[PDB]
Order: C-alpha cells, then structure tokens, then sequence
RNA sequence: UACCUGGUUGAUCCUGCCAGUAGCAUAUGCUUGUCUCAAAGAUUAAGCCAUGCAUGUCUAAGUACGCACGGCCGGUACAGUGAAACUGCGAAUGGCUCAUUAAAUCAGUUAUGGUUCCUUUGGUCGCUCGCUCCUCUCCUACUUGGAUAACUGUGGUAAUUC
RNA sequence: GGCGGCGGCUUUGGUGACUCUAGAUAACCUCGGGCCGAUCGCAGCCCUCCGUGGCGGCGACGACCCAUUCGAACGUCUGCCCUAUCAACUUUCGAUGGUAGUCGCCGUGCCUACCAUGGUGACCACGGGUGACGGGGAAUCAGGGUUCGAUUCCGGAGAGGGAGCCUGAGAAACGGCUACCACAUCCAAGGAAGGCAGCAGGCGCGCAAAUUACCCACUCCCGACCCGGGGAGGUAGUGACGAAAAAUAACAAUACAGGACUCUUUCGAGGCCCUGUAAUUGGAAUGAGUCCACUUUAAAUCCUUUAACGAGGAUCCAUUGGAGGGCAAGUCUGGUCGCAGCAGCCGCGGUAAUUCCAGCUCCAAUAGCGUAUAUUAAAGUUGCUGCAGUUAAAAAGCUCGUAGUUGGAUCUUGAGGGCCCGCCCCUCGGCGCCCCCUCGAUGUGUCCCGCGGGGCCCGAAGCGUUUACUUUGAAAAAAUUAGAGUGUUCAAAGCAGGCCCGAGCCGCCUGGAUACCGCAGCUAGGAAUAAUGGAAUAGGACCGCGGUUCUAUUUUGUUGGUUUU
RNA sequence: CGCUACUACCGAUUGGAUGGUUUAGUGAGGCCCUCGGAUCGGCCCGCCGGGGUCGGCCCACGGCCCUGGCGGAGCGCUGAGAAGACGGUCGAACUUGACUAUCUAGAGGAAGUAAAAGUCGUAACAAGGUUUCCGUAGGUGAACCUGCGGAAGGAUCAUUA
C-alpha cells in the first residue's frame, strides 16, 4: 500500500553505471541519503569489494568502515554506501591511496588516483547563491554544503575549489566560456572539453552546444554541463578511456592490447 | 532465467526428399539424430540472414562495420569462413557442412586414431582426447583454427599415454585374468 | 522458409469455406541415461486458513540499585561485565496478490513560483544584541523539580500477551 | 560662505517571471501549547594557585533554523480494450465558472457563502461491456502485420469487505486499532482471544501447480547497531513447465554381396571402399554406474577430480507416432466382413481389407514423441500493404444533401578547383558612423574605428505569413532485445577475461561495446511538397512630416516651483 | 405430414436464487467541539524537625516565618486531568420498499434444426404438363392458386410498306 517510502534495494532494476552484475545477488547496496541525488551516488562497497576488490563480504565491509579507513572529500567515512556523488576524493586511509570520484566517456565510474595536491580541493559548480536572513549572502554548493560569506564576484554555475579539509570555501573559478567542462548524461556522457557556445530561452530547456577536445561539436543542455574549472586548464588528472570520447571499431583496437601484453 | 532452443523445426512435416539428405549429413558426419542436423540448420539459417541484413545496409556503418568485421572474424577465427573473400556475398554462399568440418568429430576422423565417424564420434564421447589441457566430451565443439594443433590422446585414455581408468587394466586382465586364468 | 496440401464436380475453370500444415503452452498420453539450466495455487478461491516461522536493535557515549555474573577497588554516584527495564529508532518498508479500476491505473513528457518530508549532506548554538541589565539584586549554574518502569510482594483472573 | 548669484561631485542582491531575497518600523505570540544542552562518553591544559575558576581535543546525542537527500502528493502534454439493439450528457446533491472565505501538507466547487449557467458530445462523448493491474517488455508473422503482459522489472491497488482513528516524515496499516458487515477461536457462559492475496503448508476448487525444508552464511535490510534479527532472501528439495549438451558401444579381422580397379575376349579371378550379415571376437574403450578421495557450500548438495571397478552379447537391450490418400512408409501376413472398428479431412470394412484388428515389415522423429485445447502464420478466407461486390457472398429504389473525406492552375537563385560556394534579374557578429577605456596620426581622449562593449543601421540577422513536413540534436528505466569484448570444455549462457614472477610479478592487464525510443514535446537545418499570409471604395515603407496633446524622468550641486526639448 | 433428437423462443408460477443500485430510516464507529471533574500536585495555614526572625542577640529548639513531617481548613485556587458526555463530523452498516442485473426452476406454449426410406398431392426442374420469380394482396389441407404492378433469372435479343 506505499505506507511508507521503500527501505529496501534490490539489484539489476539498479543504474547501470555503477556497473553492477544480474541476478546473481538479489538486493542492492542502497545508497544512503546525504549530499547528492541518488543515482549521481556511488556505494562505497561497490568502490571497496567490487572494483579494488580487497573485500569480499558485506559484514567485513561493515568492519572496515569501523577501521574507519575511508575519507570520502576528505571527512571520516563509515558509512558503506556513502551517496559520495562527482568530484568527491576517497582517501582510503590505510593504503594511502586517494581516489576521485569522476566518471569515463565509455559511461563507468573511474578509478582514479589524483594526487594528494588535488584531494584538498574539489571543483563544485556551484548549485545556489542566496542572500539569507540579516542580509547575508551565501553559497551552497550541489554536495549542499552551506557556506556562508561567499565570494563578492561569483555569480551562478562558478566553481569553487572546496576545501576539503575545512568546508569554509577557499577560491573561485567564474563560470566563464570555453571552459573544460565534463559534459555528463545522455549521449555526451563523460565528454570534457571547452564550451564553445551556449544557448538561452526564457522559461526552461536551455540547450548548450558544447565542442569536445575531440572535435564531436553537440548541444547538450546545462543540466548535461558541469564545469571542472578553466578551458585547457583541467584541475585533477583525466580518467581512463581518455575522458573525452572513443568510437568503438577503435575500443576493438584498445581492448586487443594489454590482454596478454601483461607480466 | 533465460534459455532458447538450439534446433529448430521445418514447417512441412513430411518431405522425404529432405528427409533422407537429413539422413545423408548424420551418415556422412556421424551425427546423434536429425536434431543435430537441426542445431546447424537452427544456426545457419540467421547466419546467412545476418549476412544479408548487413548487405543491405549503408556502407561505412560501424554496425555493419563493428559487428560485421566481428562477424567476419568470428566465422574466421573458427575456421569455418576464410577471410580471403571476406565480404557479405560469400557469407550467402556458406552451407552447413562447413561447420560440420570445424566440427570436433570429423577433425578426429580426418586427424588422429579414428578409424570411422561412428568411431570418431565414440572418441570425443569416450574422453580418449585432450583438446587442449582439457577432457572434452562434446562432439559439436566446433573448433577453432587453433584447437586443431593440440588434439591429442587424453591422459585419461590409458593407450597412448594416459594414467589407467579401468579398461586398459580390463585389457590386461584380457591377458592377466583372461590369459592368466584367474 | 514470402510456400501450401486434401475436399464441391459426369469431367472442367472458378469462387469459396472445410480439413490437413508449422509456431506456441499449459493440460496431458506414453516413454526417458548422463550433465547444464528451472517455470511452477495466476487461471479455479483476492477462498478459508490449521500449524512452522516472516523487525529488530547499545553504543568507549540515555539511565547499572539484576535478585545476576566477575572483584577489595570501593564511596563523591561508583564497579570488570551486565539480563532486564525505562529511553533512542525501525516496524509503513519487505514479501505476497492483481480482485479492483477504461484517461482511471499505467506509460511517456512536464510542473508545484501550490505542497509537505524522518533520515542523511551543510550551515546555524553567549545575549535577554543589556527592559538605554530582571538576565549585577531573578541568589539554581558546581544543575533544577517530581515520577515511573525494571525490583518487590500482595495479588485477583474458567480463560487473556488478563 | 548665518547664503545671493553661477556651476561640481550625485551612490541596492536573485529569478524568463512572484507583492523574490534583503530591509525597516509598529508590533504581534505560541499558555500544559515556537527556539538557542540541567546530557553522555573519551582525553589533554592554564592557574599571582591549590581545588578551584579559567579550557582543549576526541564523539555521544540533541535541537534552534534552513539548504540538502528522500521524495511525496497534486497540476501539464501525449497515449488504452468493446458497444449507437448506448445520442446527447452533467446540479438540486456544486454540475460548471467567479468572488469571498472555510478547511485541508497545500493548488482547487476542496468546501460552502454567494453568484453565474455554465461545463461537454457523432472525432461516438454520456453510459454500458472487458480475468482491464498498466507499462517496461513477450511470442508469432518476408514485409505488412497478429496474439500477451497475474507472472524474477517498474508504477498502481488490497490484505475478508467497508468505515473511523492512531502512530510517525511517511500508514484509514487488517504480520495496528476501533467498530460494522460477511467469516474463524477459547469459553468454565462472565467474557477473552482471530484473519497467509508473507514463506511454506493445508484444504478447497479444478485439467492445473512443489518444503508445513535448512541457514541468517551469501544477498541485503533495520537498530542504540561491526555484532543482532529477518520464510526478505539464500540454500537445496519438489520439479520431461521448458531449455542446453547428447549416451545406451565402437572398431577392425573374418566371410560374403558386389562398385571401380588389375588380369581376363568377357566370364571369372585378383581388388579394396567396405557395410549389412556370420561365427566371433581381438586388443581398444567408456560412464550409464559404483566409489576411496580432493572438492563443494551457511553446512552442504550436485558438479567437476577420481585410486578402483562396471560391455562381444538377444549388451549396460529407446521411445513415440504413421503407411488408403492428403502424408514419409505394408498393391504385406493373418483375422474380421459396412461387423468390430478405423477415418482431423478425403475415407476403408457389405469376403479373396493396402484404411479395421493384430502380426510382420517399413517410415517418421527421438529422451522424447503423441494428444487436447489455446493462439500465430499459412490466409490476399478481413486483404493498411493487398480482397471481392453483372452472373459465386457483396452497389442502397432513386436523387439531393450535411458530417465526413477529397479537391484546378498560378509569385525568381556567376566564380574557386575536377562537384563547391554565396548570389543574382541588429541581441550578437559586423563594413561603416559618433560616444567611451581609444587603436595605427594622438597615448578621463581623437579624424583609419568598434574590430572592445556597444548604440543605431547594414550586407547578415528579429527580418517578411506561418506551420505541416523533413532534418538536426537533446531527451529517450534497466532488464529485455539487437549485438561487441568474451573458449560457458560446445551449448543453453555469463560478463567476462589475460599474464608473468618459484610463491617476494608482492604485482602487471584487457574489459563489461554500440543499436532501439509510440507519441506529444524539445531542438535546430530545410522550405520542396500540402495548407497558409497581404493593399480593395488604400494600404504599406520612409523620423515625409506636420500641428495638437498625454505622460514618462536625467541633468540645472541638490531639492522645490513651473517650463520645455 | 409420420418416426424422432437438438435448440433458442416464450411461459404461468406478480417462480426462486445471487449481485448492483436507490428512497428514506437507523446509525455503529471513531474525529471535531462542548464539557466533565473519578482524581492527582502546588500554594496555603495548624504543629513540631531544622533554619531564620518578631517571646528569646540563649534571635536558641519553639511561637512566628522559611522549610521537614502531617492532616484539617477554605479544599480555597489552582496545575494536571479521567471515564462519561455534548452536538455535529465522517460514516461501517443494516432496515425498508423501490430498483435493476445475473443465474435458474418452469408446467407448458410454440417452432426450427436434426431425424433419412412414415404420408399425401405433384409445386417446380425439359416450356414440368398452368414457364419461373418479385413486390403485394387474397385464396388454397399442403406443395401453392389467383389478382395488381413488376422483372428476366423464360421458352422470346427476330416481324415486316
């Protein structure tokens, strides 16, 4: 009868791009709620035992997060199925190893070591800028994190490199034209590249014609843009599969390669 | 959770003329019944289909390109089609016997210690072979260009090299029991 | 696989259905050696349901005055541990079933600038900006009041999670 | 400089858009009835200083008050099965609209006060019929099409039927309650205690459906929480639903019976491929088994691994259907004699039965095969593609005539290279213009020019009448399905996979492609095609302007006054 | 027309059964509101236990006050507040008839199909002994007959200066 919302998540009705199996479990790791929208999120058990594979059951998974070995942007993570959602280092405490949560052009999660210089900081395209009650301004960003005092020059879509360590934002880049942008959803998913263009309507549905590093020109609403920070200026490494964009009669020749070509 | 049929079924029920060359391709390849005349004839039937599909399509599509250059090395890989005609044409032209060829049984009847098809057949059924490092037990394997190269007595066949079962035991005890009087 | 086959009639050409003809998916007839997969109380009873069981849970962190257990280690409240119990949360979801509803569900697309939301993610927590200081006499800040569970026994109860 | 002249500085966050944020003043109140810790664990300090006041982390929990997440619920567009032997429907009960407020999480005839007579239908409304959960998707069909969606997914709906409350963010919860209505229990007669469309299981119904199983390990779930619990689920069982692989023995030797062959005039002989059949087997096998064992997983279980055993035969020994045709294979053999039966249909049987009934032989498929029913095709016997309507079915008695559905013609765009391009009959860019920071004469500012912003006006463009249409993209659950990587030992399939190093490589490494999106929309290219536009007793372009007049506000430092451009 | 089955029809029985409505009735049942005061504390004062002060610096016990106890007191006048209960609110529902639908009994009625070799006459087919048939209208046991207007689907595509 719907008595109450669903608490509980089963498998391959699950996104896709979070590369899950069949039936072969039959319940999903359920991202909890938190800064992101659901399906931007990604389970920290999937990052753990299903891509670095250093586990293989859910109650040790459990107990390592009681290792509390895991700093998702920086801040003590014990929460399995963390809803961590783009942009959003994972400092694997015990390995010493950061990861950034960015995802590929093929349409999968990256993982993808930044280094430690590029963890602190974060890029958010920034979701709000209000002026609260008292007359004070503010910034919040899409992870929700509210900050007050912004910057006295940003207006929307700017990104801020957010301290990790602290929240209590550190400097800007304005959301300006030609930036890279990590065109994600739809048919342009993962695409980085200058912006080239962008187009207005009143009302809604405004469509952006974004030109990748490729060369692929396609107008893809802004819904689809998030920026990374300045044009030719990326601010973490680029993840695997180029990060722009593959045609697959060339995945062919890339997925003959390093198969036997290893040890 | 999901299955299919590998045979297939004709809509005329009987057409004795098809019906004694179904007869042919069991005697002339030492199949089981006609339903393994009907598991090639299930297959080759989408084969030429698939060929024909992407003959009609526009060239330079990468999925007549992308799948069909898969589709010509998959039907070369096996062996069954060669690549030196390799287009959609040719691929019309293919028949079932060609896979009957790249078949485990008959590479034993061309290669090794069979001595009939009914006798080629009994090889792969009764495990005298190793494929690879790999008791195989399927007749209808059909094998890659490759796995023609390794196709050798089993270790599990104990004539021509293999750890005993019970049966070349059996064939001295033919001499040890059956000539050994007890 | 883009097919037909048989049947009107004295014979013939038609129309034309008949019946053969393949797919199927249950019911079933008969039969079945291995090994891989597996639908299965929907049809008929959204029938009644016997019984078995289907959401529990303590953190170094709510309250230890367990009659417990373990200790000298005890006093200011002291126990290591800790049933319970009170307190915190789920219990609404899950599973099941489609009877139902004919623009209704539902599906695709949109919007709440009409609406509310545990939880989580983040800010917000000195003050009455001093009653132009009760907030220095309002003297309770080193902290408030009473009031219950567990505990106990009296118990009553054909019977009751009384 | 107590000002009269004349000038000068001359100052607010977001939305396409809210009477948005923000501001302030006047307050308002919320009582048992908005708010800012009377808490709990871990642990380091400073003390004009000795036990306290100063104080710092760890995290416990809490709330102020919002972002969030989760969404919810309502509102937009497009989309549903059958019926006109359903044509008009809707409100006395608000039907529909407004206004006003009530109330509700809130929009709202939500609701009434009140007012209006609305609102809507042949495009089949209104109503009735449908096992109508719907859809993702499913089966089949060359295509065109046709059947399914209770069914491992999504969303909806109920837990016996309603009603009413509750809890919490979320429930009219039937693994709540309250009562009712239809059922079920104890009763000692007072009362008490109950709803499997949860897992099972049971009955019931039927043609038709398995454990009253095991485990919380795997999966997840809830917690105060790693801990736990979970019939969720996993696990096996049940399990010719159905699907996948494919056995029940080869193999020669022997011999014959020969076909080449060689000899031979042929005959015939030699001669194998042999395959049936012979007596056989000969080594040569194999699980079908059985079985130590390793394995397996919650434990298992099977699987695979197997020491070992398990085939010369009538074996370790396949079936289910058919022979009258259609329809393959008995003008068999016997019996039967229009009987018994058979035969989907066409048909046998009435005595020399190819239809029976059997034998035998053969055929067919095959661990299946056959039947029943169902539906898809075949079927162009529903004909959209693509039916037929003189005489086989099918032009109304005839005509007008609306809906209906169809409809006549007709307006303009050379070069580059061996086609390609733009052309012809203001918001951006931007040749110009002036302003401005000015660029090359010049380094609050000119005259190469807005190129920078522009502003205006151009080639260009809002252009001028627009769409249909087509095209571009976005968007377009996953699964599905198409289909890539992928040796599942083949395969049903999975999402895989592959290495070197001894095993210190303390590793290296491929991957898990792409296709699909009714529509409606969106997007932007096209503008043919189909509709579509204007100037008609004159209108459109040009600041042609004119005279009138309304008013909008910048500067006159400002304000005030009026006055104008 | 005889044998004779099937089938709907129709049907007394204002047959019965089941379901949906609907009038009005009753309204459970909770919700709102009106309450209610079963009752539980605070303040009170009487008295002491302590403290203080105003018998008292013996400011001390106690009077007194604070408070501790305690009850009375006005149970004042409060704080809480029960069952009940108010009227609505939704409304289970049932009743009452109406009302429809479904199912079925249904004597029987009346037929068709089937059903065949029972029976009349010879409809009509050859022009079928009166060529066929329409519409309609009567007739005729029945096949049918006739009239009125048709038609060719007749046996006529053909009668003239």
């Amino acid at each position: 009868m719907a008595r109450g919302p669903k608490k509980h998540l089963k498998r391959v009705a699950a996104p896709k791009h979070w590369m899950l199996d069949k039936l072969t479990s039959v319940f999903a790791p359920r991202p909890s709620t938190g800064p992101h929208k659901l399906r931007e999120c990604l389970p920290l058990i999937i990052f753990l035992r299903n891509k670095l594979k250093y586990a293989l059951t859910g109650d040790e998974v459990k107990k390592i997060c009681m290792q509390r070995f895991i700093k998702i942007d920086g801040k003590v993570r014990a929460d399995i199925t963390y809803p961590a959602g783009f942009m959003d280092v994972i400092s694997i405490d015990k390995t010493g190893e950061n990861f950034r949560l960015i995802y590929d052009t093929k349409g999968r999660f990256a993982v993808h070591r930044i280094t430690p210089e590029e963890a602190k900081y974060k890029l958010c395209k920034v979701r709000k800028i209000f002026v609260g009650t008292k007359g004070i301004p503010h910034l919040v960003t899409h992870d929700a994190r509210t900050i007050r005092y912004p910057d006295p020059l940003i207006k929307m879509n700017d990104t801020i490199q957010i301290d990790l360590e602290t929240g209590k934002i550190t400097d800007f880049i304005k959301f300006d034209t030609g930036n890279l942008c990590m065109v994600t959803g739809g048919a342009n998913l993962g695409r980085i590249g200058v912006i080239t263009n962008r187009e207005r309507h009143p009302g809604s549905f405004d469509v952006v014609h974004v030109k990748d590093a490729n060369g692929n020109s396609f107008a893809t609403r802004l819904s689809n843009i998030f920026v990374i920070g300045k044009g030719n200026k990326p601010w973490i490494s680029l993840p695997r599969g180029k990060g722009i964009r593959l045609t697959i009669a060339e995945e062919r020749d890339k997925r003959l390669a390093a198969k036997q070509s290893s040890g | 959770w999901v299955c299919r049929k590998t045979y297939v079924t004709p809509r005329r029920p009987f057409e004795k003329s098809r019906l004694d060359q179904e007869l042919k391709l069991i005697g002339e390849y030492g199949l089981r019944n006609k339903r393994e005349v009907w598991r090639v004839k299930f297959t080759l039937a989408k084969i030429r289909k698939a060929a024909r599909e992407l003959l009609t399509l526009d060239e330079k599509d990468p999925r007549r390109l992308f799948e069909g250059n898969a589709l010509l090395r998959r039907l070369v890989r096996i062996g069954v089609l060669d690549e030196g005609k390799m287009k959609l044409d040719y691929i019309l032209g293919l028949k079932i016997e060609d896979f009957l060829e790249r078949r485990l049984q008959t590479q034993v009847f061309k290669l090794g210690l069979a001595k009939s098809i009914h006798h080629a057949r009994v090889l792969i059924r009764q495990r005298h072979i190793r494929v690879r490092k790999q008791v195989v037990n399927i007749p209808s394997f059909i094998v890659r260009l490759d796995s023609q190269k390794h196709i050798d007595f089993s270790l599990r066949s104990p004539y021509g090299g293999g750890r005993p079962g019970r049966v070349k035991r059996k064939n001295a005890k033919k001499g040890q029991g059956g000539a050994g009087a007890g």
